[PDB]
């Protein structure tokens, strides 16, 4: 069938994933801190 | 919903390609035959002659 | 010849219905899983809470985000459709002929 | 629709492990349907070969 | 045997069978995970 | 725990590439022999007279 | 088909307004860390006094 | 303001090649049709 | 036990690709002669 790749779709969510999980870390990892943006952690800026 | 939508839409090159190779048979024969048969009864009137 | 070609057509129909019953339950499949990601994090935010330390303005923050996660999963349960049949609105029974 | 909660719940996790419960029983049922289906199909294919 | 060809009708069987395997192969290498849903393997799922 | 949920869970790269190139190469295979499957039938066609 | 094709573009373009919904959210957390570094800036000058 | 921009105008490095894929088949494929498309009028021609 | 399963069930590729070359060849010979047999009584009524 050649009108539309589905593997490639479904590899490119699968992408988007693993590239969102490695900028997490990669923040983290170069900051220092694992709290960057109210996002991370509701309680702990207020703490 | 993509994958839904080519389930039900796209059509299968498989399937078609040897659909195509049957029908271009089938009409190549088609017409060799109408050829010889129209030919036949000529020569049936060529015997009437 | 007749018999048979009917049985062959009816059966080519049933694949393709056979194969929207499969595209059906991985949509709902795909609303499930996202549903119970929320849900770990609802866990995780349950957990916390139980911390004696915590403030009631902490508890009040924790809070607002379980708010949100569940109003999420009830959105996402609410809206959810494929082909307009709202798959986790209301329990429900489908039938997809194959014979 | 959704009442206003009168107190803080009590054994929270307990009910949130049952809600886990509940949603990995239908996947599962949804995954065994997903499985019948693929060999119905296979099956039907050999059909109309035959 | 002019019209229909069961050989080639059966020979495309395989071709589908095929790109099903395929189909899983590739799911499962780009996301690195054995259970990629329900289908799989239920037990696996709920642990 | 998170190793038993990696046993439980992970796969094996080694494994899965192999996979892939069998399927690619049964797929490759399969459509040659479907070209080659294709034309059987026009050996006929010479007998068309 | 029509159904489907309606419901993914207008998914689709949902996607993007989503993204642009938390573009602005990330514009007012920056303007409020700064905000809250002047308040206590502010704090210390008033325990100072 | 330049993450919004880049979300709001750059096209999806990934997707672009793959639409190109399916357009290239397309354009193949298309072009075999059309010459099969001569086959026919010279099959009738044969049979003249 | 996979390499037993190997050895009893999969079909060898080569000898099967010979074995396909050769009835090929057997096909289109058999068209042949058979061509050449109606025209023997063609060439029968030729004399009538």
């Amino acid at each position: 069938v050649i009108n539309t790749n589905s593997l490639s779709l479904l590899t490119q969510n699968n992408l988007n994933k693993s590239q969102s999980a490695l900028g997490t870390a990669i923040e983290r990892l170069s900051s220092g801190l694992r709290i960057n943006s109210a996002k991370d952690d509701a309680a702990g800026q207020a703490i | 919903l993509t994958s839904a939508r080519s389930r039900i839409e796209d059509s299968d090159y498989a399937t078609e390609v040897s659909n195509m190779s049957r029908a271009q048979i089938l009409q190549q024969a088609g017409t060799s035959v109408l050829a010889q048969a129209n030919q036949v009864p000529q020569n049936v009137l060529s015997l009437l002659r | 010849a007749n018999r048979f070609t009917a049985n062959i057509k009816g059966l080519t129909q049933a694949s393709r219905n056979a194969n929207d019953g499969i595209s059906i339950a991985q949509t709902t499949e795909g609303a499930l899983n996202e549903i119970n990601n929320n849900l770990q994090r609802v866990r995780e935010l349950a957990v916390q809470s139980a911390n004696s330390t915590n403030s009631q303005s902490d508890l009040d923050s924790i809070q607002a985000e379980i708010t949100q996660r569940l109003n999420e999963i009830d959105r996402v349960s609410g809206q959810t459709q494929f082909n307009g049949v709202k798959v986790l609105a209301q329990d429900n029974t489908l039938t997809i002929q194959v014979g | 629709l959704a009442e206003a909660a009168a107190t803080t719940t009590e054994n929270p996790l307990q009910k949130i492990d049952a809600a886990l419960a509940q949603v990995d029983t239908l996947r599962s049922d949804l995954g065994a349907v997903q499985n019948r289906f693929n060999s119905a199909i296979t099956n039907l294919g050999n059909t109309v070969n035959n």
